[PDB]
C-alpha cells in the first residue's frame, strides 16, 4: 500500500500552495487521510485533515486559510494553503488513520514520501558540477554541485552501481542565497585510472541532468 | 432474514448495518440509531473479546449494502459488564459514534420504551436486517434490506417450546427475563441481523422491544427466535445515551 | 501550536543502555490516545506504539510504551545503533481538533572515540573560468561530532568564509563526516600559495595539518 | 481483472455479463454486444456440453453487477464446432437474443476487425470484466466493471514464455495461431472475465481484437493471458451476425 | 490436542472415540470407560438437542482410527438436566453401550476421585483425545491418539486470565464451580477432544479429574481449556453408573 | 474408484501412491512400479509445469493409506515432450525411484504389453486406486484400495457417446489414437486414481493396457473414463525403461 | 524449524562416540538425516546418511565402524562411531536433505548447530581467570582465561550487556595440552572508575562458572 | 571422486563481483551441486541448490551457474557480511559418490588501517602461582599480515610467544591479534623492562609499546 504527496516545489509568497495525496494500488473507503507538515530541521506539526465520513478538522492555526478535500473518482485528497509565507516553507506529509478519525494523529499508520515546498520569491538555478580530483591505500574524490535553487539535488555515482564509501552531504545555504552540496566516495589507490568515476546529479525543479567523470 | 419482503425505501430509518474491514468492508451486524452519536446493537456482534476498532465502521440506512456507503468511524465500544454469552443473557451493546450523524427524512433514531411496557402476544411487530434468508443461507446480491412481521410469544410459553424435543430439565430455565420471543417456522431472523432492531407500533408510535440476539437454528420448529428485551437495560443505556 | 512537552529534547546514550522519553501534558489524553513515532533522517516518520501501549507489528520488543491520562513514556529497554532518530510522541484530547505532536526528542548514540581520516581538493580549473574558488577539507567517520577545522592560507588565519555540513550519525557505526568548504574569489586564490586544514580533534594527539602547492 | 482500475460509466458500451439460475442470476462469464441481436463470448462459458437456456440471462452494460439488473432471454447458444477445451482451441460462441436490444450512448457495439488486422505488441489494448481480482479472489461488492490497459506479445514471444518452466517440448505448439497474448504479472484477465472483449484503439476507432480464453493462472511469471484471434474466425462469425 | 505426542500403545485403556454415522462412522468426540457398560462425555457433543441413537456409535481403545474398528451400539444417552451450554456448566453425559465391554489389559475402565479431591496446580495431569491439533486444524491420517501434559491452574486465577481483554465485568463469574482450568499456549486440548479425560496421578493412581468442555480458541493467550469437574457431578453419576 | 469394491491384500503389487508434502505426506495420484528403479504414472499428475522433487515421495503397494507407510524419494521426473493437456494427449510421466525396490510376493512390477496388442471389448479389465468414490466425493477412512471391472470400449463408439450431448462437430475427434475407453455409469476410476492402471488378462497374464488419465466427470452418462494407450508409448517407455 | 546435535563432549580413545540428532516442533517422516563432521580448522567431511525409506549410506572411510539410525518414536537420529583415535576430533552435525535422499550432500536445507567431540585420554581441567587491568582518551581491559580442557569456554562482559568492543581470542593449545585464552573490550577512558567491569567466564565440560571484576 | 575449489581463498573490495569455481572430472548427477556460506562459529548454509535455484531469503546478489563438470558460484557486489568459507557439493550417483568442495574463503579488502596495541604485565593473583603472562594486544588493523617482536630488557625473544587471530569483523572489515608471552615466575623477576614492537603496513615506524616492572 501507497500514499503519494504531489504538488509545486517552490511558491511565490503571498500565493496559494496546492498538493495533492494519491493512493496507489488502494482505493481507502473506510479511512481517513490528515496532513503534516516538517519545516526543515524542525519537528512534526498538523495541518488538518479528513474523515472515513468526509468530514474536515483543521488545527487551531491554518483554519482561516486551509482547505482539505477528497475526490474519490480520482482517489486523490487535496491541500490547499493560502497567503504563504517563508513560515509555511516545510516538507508536506499526507498519512492514514486506519480508524478513520480525521481529527486524531495517535495512530497514522501509513504516510506519504513527504514533498518538499519552498516559499521564496527567487527564482530556479541549475547547478554547476565541479570534480574533487583524486591526489597511499586510500582515494578519496568526489563533486562539487555549487549554486542551485531550490533543493533538492539528487547525487548517485556510476548511475547506482557505486554505493559504498558514497557521503553525499547536506545542503548548505551560501551568502548568495543559492544552495552548494558535496558528495564523496573513497575507492582504492590501485582502482583509479582502470574505473570510470561519474557523479550523476540531478536538479528535478529546473529540469537539470549533469554527468561528471571524475579524474586524477 | 428469514421469510417476509424487501423494506420500502422510507422505511426503518433507524436500521444500521456494522461493518469488518477485509477485502472489503462486509457487512456482519445490523443495529439501530438510537441518538445521532450512539448505535444500540447486540454484544455478542462486538464481544465479549475486546475489538480493535480499527477494523469496525457504520453504516446508515441506506437501500442496499456496499452501492452507496459511507462509512463511519466509531470512538467506543460499551458492551453490557454482565456479557459473556447470548444463551447466559445481557447481549446489549452501545457504539459511540466519532462524529454525529445530520438527522433527516431517511436517516433518524428510533424511540426506546417506557420501562412499564410488557410486548405481549398480538402486537405488531417487525424485525429487519441484512443477515441469512434462511439457515446457512446469506442474502444475495444486491443486499436489499429486508423486513418480517414477526409474532410476539410469552416468555413461559416460548420457554415451554425450547424444551421440546430437549434433554433440560423443565425446571431449567432457558428464555430468561431479560430476553423476548418472537417468531415462527415461516418468519425470523438469523445470523448477520444481530443487533438489529425489533420494533413494535404501541399507539402510533414504533418503539424498539427487543435486540437482535440468539435461537437455535433459523425459523425451527418449536425454537422461536430470542431478542433482548430493551426494558430491561433502559437504566444501562441512559447512563450513555441521552 | 504547542499542549505536549517531550522529555529531553535530546538525549545521548551507549548502545545496550536503557532509555525514557517522556510525553507530559496539561490536559488528559482522551482514550489512550497517545502514540509514539521514530523519523529517521530525510524519512517520513514510522508509528512504534499506539493507543498508549499498543506495539505496530514488526517493530522490536526493546520498544515499550507505557502511562496514563496527562503521563506517557517511550522506553528502549536496550539502545541500538539502528535506533538513533528523532521521537515523537502524539495526543488526542477531543475527537474535534484538539490533537497536537510533542517536541520530539533527538535520540544520540554514545560510542568509543574515532579520529578523523583528512583531505584536501583543490577548486577545479573549470570552476576558476567564473569568478569563484571552492577548497574542500573532508574529515572522515569520527566520535564526537564536536571538531574544530582551521583554514591557513599562507599561515594566516582565517574567519569569515568557510562553511562546514555534518552527515547525520552513521545508522551502522555510529560515526560522522564533515566537510569545510573555504570559499574565495578567483582574485583571492591566486593572491596566496599555500593552502591546509588544521583539524582538531580529541580523537587526535596533535592537530593533523592536510595541504597543497597552487601550481603542483 | 488483475491490477486495473474501475471503468467510468461512459466507456465500454459494448460488455455484458452471463448470468446463471440459482439464489440469485449469478455473474459467470462477460461477453461482447457486436450486433443489436447478437453476443459474443467464450465457448467454455456455454460448452462443449450442451447447456438449458433456462438456466441463462444477458445483462447490458451497468457499472455494478445486481444492483440495476434487466435480465435479457437467450434464443440460441452457437458454438464453434471445432471447439472443445481452452488450450485445444477454437474456444468462441455466439448467444442469439430473443429481443433486439435498443441501442444508445450508454449500450451499443463494439467493431469487429478487418482480417488483415495483426494487432502487434505496442498496439493500445485494454481488456474488461467483472471476473476475479487475482488468482482464487472474486470481485468484492458492489461489483464495479474493471478495466486493465494489457501489453501485446507476439505468439512466438508468448509461446517461448509457455515454456519456461514446463516439460513440453519446444517444437510442441502452446499458443496456438487462432489465439493471441496479452498480459504480464501486474495486468490481466482472469476467471469470471471469459468472453469479455480485448479492444485495442486502430487508427481512432475501438476494434475487439480478442476474447477472454484461457491461461495458466492470473498474472502469473512467464504465462500472460490468452485470448481467441478474432480474425480467425470473422468468416464463422459473420455466418450468423449480419 | 494441541502441543504434545502420540500416545504409547499401553496408555490411556479408558480413552473411547464417538462416532457420527455418514460416508463412514467419523470421530467427532470422545469419552471415558467408567463401567464396563457406560461412558463418560461431555453433554454438548449429544445435546442440549434430542439425538437418534441410529447415529452414534463408540469405538473402544485403539491406537489409530478407523484402522481397526469395532463399533458398539449405545442403548440409552443420559444428559445432565442442568445443562443447555457448555459457558453455562453441567457440560456432562453419560452413554449406556448395549453390550458390557469385556475389560483387559489394552481396554479397561478409569477410577472417578473421591469428592474431597480438589485437584490443585502442580499436580501431574494429561488430557487424551483425538481432536484438533491447532486452532482449525484438524488431526492427520493416520489419526493417532494424542497426549499432552497440561498445568492445573485456580479456579479464580483462570477466571481472572478469561477476563484479561475482555469487556465482561469482574465481578461476573466465567470460569463456574463445577468447571476446571488447564492448559497454555504450548499444551492445550481442541474440538473434537470434547468428552474425553482429564486425569492426574494421586498416589499412584489415575483418577479423571475432569472431562474436556470448552474455551475460547485453542491454546490462546490469557485463555485456559476449561473441564467439568468430575468431583461436582459424582452423585449424579453413580445414581446412573454402579458404585462398584 | 466409483463403483467396484475393496481389493484383497493379495492383488495388484505394481499399485504405488504418489503423495504429496503438507500436514501430512498426502495422497494425490496413482502410478504403477513397471521395473525395480522405475514407476508408470499420468502426466497432469506431475506436470506440464516443472515440479519440486522434495514434494514428492512414492508409496509401494499396501492396502490402506497413511497407516504402514515407508515413503520412497524420486530422483527425476521424466514427463512425455508432447503432453500439454489430458484432452489434447501424451498423458504419460516416468518417476525414476533414487533407490530400487526389492520385488516380492506383495510387492512386485506389472507386465507392459506388446504393440500388436489391441485391447478389444469383452476382455476383462480392471482399474484400481485410492482416488474420489463419486463426483466430488473422496475415498473415506481408512482408505482401503479400490479396484473395479470395466467394460472396455472402441475408440470411435467412445468418440460417439463423447458427442452426444455437445456442440462439438462430429468431424472432430475427442478420444485420440494414444487413448483408451474403459466404464459405465456405476463401474468407473475418478480424480485421484490417475496414473494408476488399467490392467487386462491376456492369455493368463495380467497387462496394462492403460494409465488413468481423464474423462468428463466421474461414471456420467455417454461419458466413459479415458485412459492412455500404453501401446501408442512403448518406444517411448524403453528408451528410459530397461526391457 | 530446529535440529539438535546431544553427545559426550570427550571421548577416550578406543572408545565409541553416540550422537543423536533430535527434531524438535517437526515431523520429518519423508525426510533423510546426514551427519557431517568438520575437524578443527579443517573443511567439512561426509560420514554417512539414512533417507527416507529407512536405507543407510556410509562413506568411503567409515563404512567399516559407523552406524546410523532412527527412533521413529522419539523422532531421533544416532551417530556411533567405534575405535575413536584424535583423528576423530572434530564438530558434528547432522542436516536434512528435503528430497529424503540419504546419500546427496548438494541440499542440506536444515542443518543442527553442531557439537564439538573431542578425543583424548586427558580429564577435564576448569580455567583459571585473571584480569588484564587497564593503564588516554579510549582504555583497553580484558580476561585472561589460562589452563583448561576441553574446548570451549563462553566469554560475556557485564552478563550480556557489553557487546560492542568485545573480543573473544580464538583457544590455543599449550604445551601443558591445555587451552589458554584472552577477552579483551576497548572502552572510554573516562568511564574508568564510573563503570563495572566484569567478565562472566564459563566452562561447561568441567561446571565452571567464574566472573572477574577487572578493575585499574 | 573429488571436486576442486578455484582459488582456495580470495581478497576482494567492497562492490566487486566475486566468482568461485567448482569443478570435478565425473559429471554431476542430477543437476545435484549446491553452495554453502559457513560464517566462523556457524553451521554451513544452503544458498544455492540444483545448481542455480537460490534457498528463500538469500540476497539476490547471490547467483549459481554451470552444468556437467563446471560451477560458479557469483556474488555480484560483495557485502562485508559475505566473509565467510563458501563451499561447493555435488552428486555422481545415488548410493554414496558425493562430496564437498576443499572450500574457499573470502575475505573483504578494506583501506589499511593501523593497529592500536596495548600491553598487560601479569596480574599479582597469576604472579602469586607459578606462572607469569604478558599479553600485547594490537586492535582493529588490516590487513591481518603483522608482525609482533618480544623484548625483555631489550633481548629478542623466540619461543615463549603464542599469538592468536580473530576472525574478521563482519561490519568494519579489521582483525585484531593478541601475542602472549609465558615467563617462569623466577625468570620473570629476573628482568625489569618487557616490549613489544609491532611492526605494521599502517604504521610510518614501528610502534613499541612496553612497561617497566615496579609500577
Ligand atoms: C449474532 C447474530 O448474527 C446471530 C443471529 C441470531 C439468530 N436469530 C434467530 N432467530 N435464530 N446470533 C447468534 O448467532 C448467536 N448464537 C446462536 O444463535 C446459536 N444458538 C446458534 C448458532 C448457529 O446455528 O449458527
Ligand atoms: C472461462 C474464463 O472465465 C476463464 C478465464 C481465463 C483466464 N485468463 C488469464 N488471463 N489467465 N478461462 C479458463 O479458466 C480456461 N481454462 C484455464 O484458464 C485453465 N488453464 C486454468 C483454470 C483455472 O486456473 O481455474
Ligand atoms: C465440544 C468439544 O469438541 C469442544 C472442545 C473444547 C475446546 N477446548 C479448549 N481447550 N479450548 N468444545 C467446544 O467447542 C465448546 N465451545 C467453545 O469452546 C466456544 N467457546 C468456541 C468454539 C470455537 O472457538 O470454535
Ligand atoms: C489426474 C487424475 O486424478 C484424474 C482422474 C481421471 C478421471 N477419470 C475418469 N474416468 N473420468 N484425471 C483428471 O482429473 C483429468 N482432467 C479431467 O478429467 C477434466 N476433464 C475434468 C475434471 C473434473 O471433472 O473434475
Ligand atoms: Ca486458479
Ligand atoms: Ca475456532
Ligand atoms: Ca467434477
Amino acid at each position: 500500500v501507497q500514499l503519494v504527496e504531489s504538488g509545486p516545489g517552490l511558491v511565490k509568497p503571498s500565493e496559494t500552495l496546492s498538493l495533492t495525496c494519491t493512493v496507489s494500488r488502494f482505493s481507502l473507503i473506510g479511512y481517513a487521510i490528515t496532513w503534516i507538515r516538517q519545516p526543515p530541521g524542525k519537528g512534526l506539526e498538523w495541518i488538518g485533515g479528513i474523515s472515513s465520513a468526509a468530514t474536515t478538522f483543521y488545527s487551531s492555526w491554518a483554519k482561516s486559510r486551509v482547505t482539505i478535500s477528497v475526490d474519490t473518482s480520482k482517489n486523490q485528497f487535496s491541500l490547499k494553503l493560502s497567503s504563504v509565507t517563508a513560515a509555511d516553507t516545510a516538507v508536506y506529509y499526507c498519512a492514514r488513520d486506519p480508524r478513520g478519525y480525521g481529527a486524531a494523529l495517535d495512530r497514522l499508520d501509513l504516510w506519504g514520501q513527504g514533498t518538499l515546498v519552498t516559499v521564496s520569491s527567487a527564482s530556479t538555478k541549475g547547478p554547476s558540477v565541479f570534480p574533487l580530483a583524486p591526489s597511499g591505500g586510500t582515494a578519496a574524490l568526489g563533486c562539487l554541485v555549487k549554486d542551485y535553487f531550490p533543493e533538492p539535488v539528487t547525487v548517485s555515482w556510476n548511475s547506482g552501481a557505486l554505493t559504498s564509501g558514497v557521503h553525499t552531504f547536506p545542503a548548505v545555504l551560501q551568502s548568495s542565497g543559492l544552495y552548494s552540496l558535496s558528495s564523496v566516495v573513497t575507492v582504492p589507490s590501485s582502482s583509479l585510472g582502470t574505473q570510470t568515476y561519474i557523479c550523476n546529479v540531478n536538479h528535478k525543479p529546473s529540469n537539470t541532468k549533469v554527468d561528471k567523470k571524475v579524474e586524477p | 432474514i428469514v421469510g417476509g419482503q424487501e423494506a420500502p425505501r422510507s422505511k426503518w430509518p433507524w436500521q444500521v448495518s456494522l461493518r469488518v474491514h477485509g477485502p472489503y468492508w462486509m457487512h456482519f451486524c445490523g443495529g439501530s440509531l438510537i441518538h445521532p452519536q450512539w448505535v444500540l446493537t447486540a454484544a455478542h456482534c462486538v464481544g465479549p473479546d475486546v475489538k480493535d476498532l480499527a477494523a469496525l465502521r457504520v453504516q446508515l440506512r441506506e437501500q442496499h449494502l456496499y452501492y452507496q456507503d459511507q462509512l463511519l468511524p466509531v470512538s467506543r465500544i460499551i458492551v453490557h459488564p454482565q456479557f459473556y454469552t447470548a444463551q447466559i443473557g445481557a447481549d446489549i451493546a452501545l457504539l459511540e459514534l466519532e462524529e454525529p450523524v445530520n438527522v433527516s427524512s431517511h436517516v433518524h433514531t428510533v424511540t426506546l420504551p417506557p420501562a412499564s411496557e410488557t410486548f405481549p402476544p398480538g402486537m405488531p411487530c417487525w424485525v429487519t436486517g441484512w443477515g441469512d434468508v434462511d439457515n446457512d443461507e446469506r442474502l444475495p446480491p444486491p443486499f436489499p434490506l429486508k423486513q418480517v412481521k414477526v409474532p410476539i410469544m410469552e416468555n413461559h410459553i416460548c420457554d415451554a417450546k425450547y424444551h421440546l424435543g430437549a434433554y433440560t430439565g423443565d425446571d431449567v430455565r432457558i428464555v430468561r427475563d431479560d430476553m423476548l420471543c418472537a417468531g415462527n417456522t415461516r418468519r425470523d431472523s438469523c445470523q448477520g441481523d444481530s443487533g438489529g432492531p425489533l420494533v413494535c407500533k404501541v399507539n402510533g408510535t414504533w418503539l424498539q422491544a427487543g435486540v437482535v440476539s440468539w435461537g437455535e437454528g433459523c425459523a425451527q420448529p418449536n425454537r422461536p427466535g430470542i431478542y433482548t428485551r430493551v426494558t430491561y437495560y433502559l437504566d444501562w443505556i441512559h447512563h450513555y445515551v441521552p | 501550536d504547542i499542549q505536549m512537552t517531550q522529555s529531553p529534547s535530546s538525549l545521548s546514550a551507549s548502545v545496550g543502555d536503557r532509555v525514557t522519553i517522556t510525553c507530559q501534558s496539561i490536559k488528559s489524553v482522551y482514550n489512550n490516545r497517545l502514540g509514539w513515532y521514530q523519523q529517521k533522517p530525510g524519512k517520513a516518520p514510522k508509528l512504534l506504539i499506539y493507543e498508549t501501549s499498543i506495539l505496530t507489528s514488526g517493530v522490536p520488543s526493546r520498544f515499550s510504551g507505557s502511562g496514563s491520562g496527562t503521563d506517557f513514556t517511550l522506553t528502549i529497554s536496550s539502545l541500538q545503533p539502528e535506533d538513533f532518530a528523532t521521537y515523537y510522541c502524539a495526543g488526542g484530547f477531543d475527537r474535534s481538533g484538539d490533537t497536537t505532536f510533542g517536541q520530539g526528542t533527538k535520540v544520540e548514540i554514545k560510542r568509543t572515540v574515532a579520529a578523523p581520516s583528512v583531505f584536501i581538493f583543490p577548486p577545479s580549473d573549470e570552476q576558476l573560468k567564473s569568478g569563484t574558488a571552492s577548497v574542500v577539507c573532508l574529515l572522515n567517520n569520527f566520535y564526537p561530532r564536536e571538531a574544530k577545522v582551521q583554514w591557513k592560507v599562507d599561515n594566516a588565519l582565517q574567519s569569515g568564509n568557510s562553511q562546514e555540513s555534518v552527515t547525520e550519525q552513521d545508522s551502522k557505526d555510529s560515526t560522522y563526516s564533515l566537510s569545510s568548504t573555504l570559499t574565495l574569489s578567483k582574485a583571492d586564490y591566486e593572491k596566496h600559495k599555500v593552502y591546509a586544514c588544521e583539524v582538531t580533534h580529541q580523537g587526535l594527539s596533535s592537530p593533523v595539518t592536510k595541504s597543497f602547492n597552487r601550481g603542483e
